RNA sequence: GCAGAGGUUCUAGCUACACCCUCUAUAAAAAACUAAGGACCACACGA
DNA sequence: CTCTGAATCTCTTCCTCGTGTGGTCAGGACG
DNA sequence: CGTCCGAAGAGATTCAGAG
């Protein structure tokens, strides 16, 4: 219907425009009479009429009468929805300052007069007078001048100097300011002043007055002569509650201000003296200030019951504002609630949905079938019919649920899967019924659990429902490749129950025909469940092109496997039900049948599974009891050997051999060898008691103890939930999480102490206190990230783009924490894997890695695969299908349209909940050794040493492939040489860890040089072994006196001639810095690989993941080396340490300053490529995005977030990460204006400058070069394009006035904004509309 | 709790905040973002103009659902026009484009 | 009776642009005097149009073009 | 059936979301029928 | 003496939905 | 019968150290 928004500063004639009529009585209606005040807040001439098309008098009462004013009243007559639209002002007798551009952190008002908030807001509150156009005066334009200041200006400017108070005042300054003037004027500044925060300053004024002359915006407007009303139907009366009509909202901030404002209007027609005037003056501007902004001052007007009164901002602000409570997510018809009930026999296409709540939901439909039907000629004795519930209303109902999907909503929906659609069954009762499979998806309980139903109404909604919704099209999350309708926890255990086997179990041995007779014999009860017999079976395999080929097979199993070969559908293969068929292999199974066989044959055989699981469970009777937990019988003896330990700690501790803080460490290594002890012995008692024969003498098979099935098989269970039962519970921390010396010994089975209760009771309230806070924080973090994103969505199909990142599986020391295989699944690459064999096209460059390319991929040994990362899209206004690659939900490329944002906020947001808040090197296994910028020299002693810094260990096996990877401190010694094969369980590599080596490059002679005992190295004497070793004195601690002089060590031969760097002309010199003990006194030859001076020397919960997306830089950051070169010293720490990296060939205007206690890895004569730490700690991700590019910091942020979800468990495609640090660098900054319209100060969106660059390299013209910077996503997601999606976010107040100010225009154009319109969503079904109406254009 | 149609509220957000008083169930701000993220365009858009508030539009699909066209007339929130003429009331003309 | 959509979107491959061809069906069977050209099994529009677009012969293209041989045939109707 | 009135009932009923018939200045042979308002703050509780 | 970095001060939220209750400008008398 | 009175971080704002 209607274009882009705009949003603007309102003109006062905008809104005389606006106004219709002018409210003069503060009384809003009479008591006497609920008529509306003739001039009052609620007016009938000013807003409309109350009725719908009558006048107040009564004198035109029909529809025939509107568009005429009535006669004694003059009141206009129509529909009582023209008073929600109708406005009127206020005409207020001085002007007041609107409180969003004066009270404002940069202070609008202030900032374009540049002048400090104090004065401004001294002089609206009458407390100092400026001087208005001072001319001939000592005192100028923008002067502060105070009551007794100004008297004594008075007593002797009596001269036609003029210099206004008050908000009048100011109007009067920005009448007489000229805004292209003040621009020309500050030019030339900007381009003098070198100061950075000085220019800073000038920029922000500048772009301010620009904002203005560019913008139809006057600089007076701020200040408001004229306050508009809302209309009344948007603060009405309130109900009466009997009359009462009584609520602090607008109305009454309404009513005081214009109180005040007849109050002044009487006091200037009866001319009063200027103190009263300025007083009277003084309290309309807060009454002004308490109406737009309460809250924005010191004290809140406060209404009834002392609390402060909402205002025209507090409505559209926060929480309850009217944008995320009426807006961004508002409250619907056809709905209803209950609580959730399982109902197994249902199928995940449909829903179980009580009579009554299909009667009232559908109440439209049924009307309508009755219509047709002629049950009721008319639509009211239709709506009678419903309500006496008449048989024939239950048929028609019937019909109106036959294809009809409902939106099954439960509250919390953190993503994607929260709401699906279900075909509703109809049953008698009043509880939903839910799918049992759709639980976990819904991570729904059945313990008072309410979910919302949403009824869609048009062919378009039910449709898409049907298509998209419903939870047989939502197999796979949208986090993660893997399914989410797995069997969870109890058809889960007797799948578990149905595949195992006893060593001797009834009818064990003969030979099956097949399925079926193993169902007869089971049935028939003749044969155990689980007795191991070998059955003959028609495994299908689909190894042909597509076709199905028959394999049959004596395989040895048991019956249990066998009942289940009829549930799965013919593709899948027999090896997957041969296993004892945990939670992970139900999981493996499901994702097997979907990858292999598709989606309704997965549907089907999912339902027949959760039918047998459930069947069989029943069955199975896996009960619980006090002897299905078994207490260790080493449990006892375990416990005295603990108290025995702890016992000589103390006693060793009272002679004084160990102190508190050594005894405290020994008592918890003690307590928790115990607690291991203990728990192995459970394990050992709970799965390997058991003893069963085999029709022989004895045997040992895995137990089948209740417990042991229902923790081992993943139904519902872990190893600390097992070992708080029948083991020791364990040490249990105090609430500020120090633990408790003396654990709760004590298991569930036995009874607890009360102190062992009262430790037990503060880990459940602090537990219980973290899920509480964390849940806030998880809901805020998804809120940031969801609206960060809701821009992005898939609109092109591919772009041609060779970038990307290369993908390699992650080591962080240990193991592979996720292998390549999983890593790369389901994305696009960008150029051609190779394997051994070089110039081979393994996988061409761009298709798609689905399930056989990645098991190509590990058969062929591959290593790091480059793929198309969606950060490197070079797509504007969205990214396309091949950059993001497989939906993770449905098994193809993501479909041209679907918005990928939002699905990656859901998914980075959901696992929130389940977060947390608070030497040498050994080769593992065989394998080769290769290093990666390695620098060696051979030592006299045949080791190994590295002169590089970054050289970091990657283990190379047969296969090709990096089994292991560990970072190599400057100075370790290698035992073993490059390329040497290695047997895992030996050192390679060892060194000190309090140490760093000055080791020599080159061997010779060494003379010391500039080497003075007593001014800059002192000879300290030795305690320890008789010979004196000399220490270098710290920098700080030496005086001026030793400090000049710059220690060196100079590289001599026999002959005494200069030793130069093997291809450099430099010599061979090293610096000693502060604190470098060196052992080797002159006259002392020196090998090659020796060391010179022995120089002496973190969350990851949801706050680490928060810091990580808002780019908090580190409390420690690490320093990167801007440019490369090598390193230069200038002060002498006089307080701050200033460090310069001069290059060989380029200049160096780059210098840092470094604090004294910041280690430093990087000497002055060792070369440093851009982006290398020079300081020690965690590094922000804004310098890696500077310096080591947009790939690395997408890779570093990637890696970090990802192994913070790694310690929980939970896994999530790096794809959302990905997109996320996408919407999160979509700023750019231009450092080059060139011939571009951009200014280089200004930041703009990169698709902005990149469309104009590419368009000015398009022809022969050059296009303006620009710097990436890459900032949080409450940052990101304000500073946006769009007014109205920032606004709606956070600091609506400053978005506002910021827009207002800059005249900016939204364009919508983003999901966030169509939802707050209300028209058509850019994501899916709306994509093609919107995309037409765009070529349309 | 049960509703296809009743009283609406001043915003005229048609559920008048369920409870006794019959109601609607909140359509928040999550549930919004998770149609989002399904390829739900229509539906939403339904739910958030001609189902909750669009006085034009509730009416008109009361009337095609009963006369059995279920089509959807957008028209526009009403709660989009309380927005707008509050921001104006503050002194920030936000207005459209036709 | 259908449970899901797979078979129609291995026959429309956008999930999306399936959804308003369906709906485009269903609106001329429900406005319109349309007849459904796979019988019905006592199933809705909604339905009865997946069902059509599964068999394949209703997609876009067929739709786009029957509808504008109708309109065709309409400024043919005067003459 | 769109601007008004009348009719057999029950003050009034003209599509008000709304139910039957008449015509453009005139009132009755006729059974099924009728109503279109409604906030905030706190407490406790559930998931 | 004029900015530099740094301490200080001020703003801006800090989940998401339900269900029961209860309390809320309060003009007041005079032409 | 009507009518007039913690907490956590970011950014602006002082504010300060050093030549
Ligand atoms: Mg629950």
């Amino acid at each position: 219907e209607f274009d882009a928004i705009k949003i603007a500063l309102a003109s006062p004639d905008m809104i005389r425009s606006w106004s219709f009529g002018e409210v003069k009585k503060p009384e809003t209606i009479n008591y006497r009479t609920f008529k509306p005040e003739r001039d009052g807040l609620f007016c009938a001439r000013i807003f409309g009429p109350v009725k719908d098309y009558e006048c107040l008098c009564g004198k035109y009462k029909r529809l025939k009468h509107r568009g005429v004013i009535c006669e004694k009243c003059g009141v206009e007559v129509t529909q009582t929805k023209v008073r929600r639209e109708r406005m009127g002002h206020i005409e207020l007798a001085s002007p007041t300052a609107h409180i969003w551009f004066l009270k404002s952190l940069p202070s609008r008002i202030g900032l374009l007069l540049d002048m400090p908030l104090r004065d401004i807001e001294r002089v609206l509150y009458f407390e100092s007078y400026v001087v208005i156009e001072g001319g001939m005066t000592n005192l100028e334009r923008q002067q502060i001048l105070t009551e007794e200041q100004y008297l004594d200006a008075l007593e002797e400017f009596g001269d036609e100097f003029d210099a206004k108070m008050g908000a009048e005042a100011i109007q009067a300054l920005l009448k007489s300011m000229d805004l292209e003037q003040e621009c020309e004027q500050l030019r030339e500044e900007l381009n003098e002043t070198n100061s950075e925060t000085k220019r800073k300053k000038l920029t922000k004024r500048i772009k301010l007055l620009e904002a203005f002359v560019q913008s139809g915006n006057k600089p007076e407007w701020m200040i408001l002569t004229v306050l508009p009303v809302l209309p009344p139907d948007l603060r009405p009366l309130v109900p009466l509650d009997g009359g009462r009509f009584a609520t602090s909202d607008l109305n009454d901030l309404y009513r005081r201000v214009i109180n005040r404002n007849n109050r002044l209007k009487r006091l200037l027609d009866l001319a009063a003296p200027d103190i009263i005037v300025r007083n009277e003056k003084r309290m309309l501007q807060e009454a002004v200030d308490a109406l737009l902004d309460n809250g924005r001052r010191g004290r809140a007007i406060t209404g009834s019951n002392k609390r402060p009164l909402k205002s025209l901002a507090d409505m559209i602000k926060g929480k309850q504002g009217r944008f995320r409570q009426n807006l961004l997510g508002k409250r619907v018809d056809y709905s209803g609630r209950s609580v959730i009930t399982v109902g197994p026999y249902l199928r995940l296409h449909q829903c179980g949905l009580p009579k009554k709540m299909a009667l009232e939901l559908f109440k439209p439909f049924i009307y309508g079938k009755l219509e047709l039907r002629g049950l009721a000629t008319t639509i009211k004795a239709a709506k009678k019919m419903v309500e006496r519930e008449e048989a024939v209303v239950w048929d028609i109902l019937d019909e109106v649920i036959r294809e009809h999907p409902v939106l099954l909503n439960r509250a919390p929906t953190l993503h994607r899967l929260g709401i699906q659609a279900f075909e509703p069954v109809l049953i008698e009762g009043k509880a939903i019924q839910l799918h049992p499979l759709v639980c976990a998806a819904y991570n729904a309980d059945f313990d008072g659990d309410q979910m919302a139903v949403h009824v869609p109404l048009t062919l378009e909604a039910q449709l898409e429902a049907r298509a998209l919704m419903m939870s047989t099209n939502n197999i796979l999350s949208p986090a993660n490749g893997e399914p989410i309708i797995v069997p969870s926890q109890d058809v889960v255990l007797g799948l578990y129950y149905m595949t195992r086997d006893c060593v001797n179990a009834k009818g064990e041995g003969m030979v099956l025909t097949g399925p079926k007779e193993a169902e007869r014999l089971y049935r028939s009860g003749l044969a155990s469940l689980h007795a191991r017999v070998k059955v003959r079976i028609t495994e299908y395999e689909k190894d042909a092109n597509g076709e199905l080929v028959a394999k049959t097979s004596l395989k040895d199993t048991t019956v249990g496997r066998a009942i289940l070969w009829m549930i799965v559908p013919k593709g899948l293969p027999y090896s997957i039900v041969n296993q004892a068929l945990g939670k992970k292999a139900i999981s493996k199974m499901l994702n097997t049948c979907y990858r292999i066989l598709g989606l309704k044959p997965t549907v089907i055989f999912a339902d027949q599974i959760m039918y047998t699981g459930f069947a069989y469970a029943a069955r199975s009777g896996a009960s619980v009891g006090i002897d299905d937990m078994v207490i260790p019988e080493k449990k006892h003896e375990i416990i005295s050997e603990a108290e025995a330990e702890v016992a000589e700690i103390q006693e060793q501790f009272q002679s004084g051999l160990v102190t508190a803080g050594e005894r405290y460490n020994k008592v918890i290594d003690i307590w928790a060898a115990a607690n291991d002890r203990v728990s192995k012995a459970m394990m050992d008692n709970l799965q390997t008691e058991t003893v069963i024969n085999r029709d022989g003498q004895e045997e040992k098979q895995v137990s089948f103890n209740s417990i042991y099935m229902m923790a081992d098989s993943g139904a519902r269970g872990s190893a600390a939930q097992i070992r708080q039962l029948a083991g020791m519970r364990g040490l249990m921390a105090k609430p500020d999480g120090s633990i408790i010396e003396t654990p709760i010994t004590a298991n569930f089975r036995e009874g607890l102490n009360v102190l062992q209760y009262f430790i037990s009771t503060h880990g459940a309230r602090k537990g219980l206190a973290d899920t509480a806070l964390k849940t806030a924080n998880s809901g805020y973090l998804t809120r940031r990230l969801v609206d960060v994103a809701q821009d992005l969505v898939v609109t092109e199909d591919d772009c041609g783009t060779h970038e990307g990142i290369m993908m390699t599986p992650v080591i962080e020391g240990g193991d592979v924490k996720e292998p390549l295989r999983d890593r790369v699944l389901g994305r696009v690459t960008a150029e051609d894997v190779l394997k051994p064999g070089t110039a081979d096209i393994l996988v061409p460059r761009n298709t798609l890695l689905h399930e056989q390319w990645c098991d190509l991929l590990e058969e062929n040994s591959v290593d790091a695969v480059k793929v198309r990362s969606v950060v490197s899209c070079d797509t504007d206004f969205g990214v396309c299908a091949h950059c993001y690659g497989r939906d993770l939900a449905r098994g193809h490329i993501i479909n041209k349209g679907e918005a990928i944002g939002v699905i990656a906020a859901q998914s980075i947001g959901e696992p929130g909940t389940q977060l947390t808040m608070r030497s040498s090197i050994q080769v593992k296994n065989k394998g080769s050794i290769k290093l990666s910028n390695v620098k060696s020299v051979v030592n006299s002693s045949g080791k190994l040493v590295i002169t590089s810094r970054n050289t970091e260990l990657k283990l190379i096996d047969e296969f090709g492939r990096t089994k292991e990877s560990y970072k190599v401190p400057y100075g370790a010694v290698l035992a073993k040489g490059d390329g040497e094969q290695v047997a895992g369980g030996e050192t390679v590599a060892n060194w000190d860890p309090h140490t760093m080596p000055v080791i020599t490059e080159v061997s010779g002679f060494v003379r010391f040089t500039d080497m003075i005992d007593g001014q800059t190295i002192t000879r300290q004497t030795d305690e320890l072994t008789g010979l004196s070793s000399l220490v270098v004195l710290d920098s700080a601690e030496r005086t001026a006196g030793g400090k000049d002089l710059r220690p060196a060590l100079k590289i001599v031969d026999a002959q005494g001639n200069d030793v130069l760097i093997p291809g450099t002309d430099m010599p061979a010199q090293y610096f000693l810095p502060g604190k470098a003990i060196v052992q080797l006194e002159d006259g002392v030859q020196i090998s090659s690989g020796d060391t010179l001076a022995r120089i002496p020397q973190i969350t990851g919960g949801l706050p680490r993941v928060a810091d990580l997306f808002e780019a908090r830089r580190p409390k420690e950051p690490a320093i990167l080396a801007e440019i490369s070169g090598i390193v230069s010293f200038g002060k002498e720490t006089k307080g701050k340490r200033r460090l310069v990296i001069t290059p060989v060939d380029g200049s160096d205007p780059y210098e840092e300053m470094i604090p004294k206690w910041r280690q430093l890895n990087v000497f002055e004569g060792e070369r440093v490529e851009r982006g290398d730490v020079i300081s020690d700690g965690p590094e922000a991700p804004h310098d890696i995005l500077r310096l080591r590019g947009v790939h690395a910091v997408t890779r570093y942020i990637v890696n970090e977030v990802q192994d913070v979800y790694r310690l929980q468990g939970v896994k999530i495609n790096d794809k959302h990460i990905e997109v996320i640090v996408r919407q999160m660098l979509r700023k750019a900054t231009i450092v080059n204006a060139g011939s571009s319209d951009f200014l280089e100060g200004e930041q703009v969106e990169y698709s902005r400058v990149k469309i104009a660059n590419r368009e000015l390299e398009a022809n022969g013209k050059v296009g303006a070069t620009y710097s990436r910077d890459l900032l949080g996503i409450t940052k990101a997601s304000l500073a946006t394009e769009s007014f109205i999606s920032a606004a709606s976010f956070q600091e609506t107040t400053r978005v506002l006035t910021e827009a207002a100010v800059a005249g900016k225009r939204d364009e919508l154009r983003g999901l966030k904004e169509n939802v707050i319109v209300g028209r058509l969503i850019p994501a899916g079904t709306g994509y093609a509309y919107h995309q037409d109406r765009m070529r349309r254009r | 709790h049960a509703r296809s149609t009743g009283s609406y509220s001043l915003v005229t957000q048609q559920p008048l905040g369920g409870k006794a008083q019959f109601g609607g169930q909140r359509f928040g701000e999550m549930e919004v973002w998770a149609l989002e993220a399904y390829g739900a365009a229509y539906t939403l858009q339904e739910m958030l103009t001609v189902k909750s508030d669009d006085v034009n539009g509730r009416t008109k699909m009361y009337k095609n659902i009963v006369d059995g066209n279920h089509q959807m007339e957008p028209g526009m929130p009403e709660s989009f026009n309380v927005l707008l003429k509050e921001i104006r009331s503050l002194g920030i003309n936000i207005e459209l484009e036709d | 009776a259908r449970v899901t959509v797979q078979d129609a979107v291995e026959k429309i491959g956008n999930r999306f642009d399936l959804v308003l061809v369906a709906a485009r069906r269903a609106r001329q069977m429900q406005v319109g005097g349309k007849d459904p050209l796979v019988p019905e099994e006592n199933d809705k529009t909604t339905v009865i149009a997946l069902r059509e677009i599964e068999e394949g012969l209703i997609n876009n293209q067929i739709l786009d073009v029957r509808e504008r041989q109708e309109q065709q045939e309409q400024e043919a109707a005067e003459l």
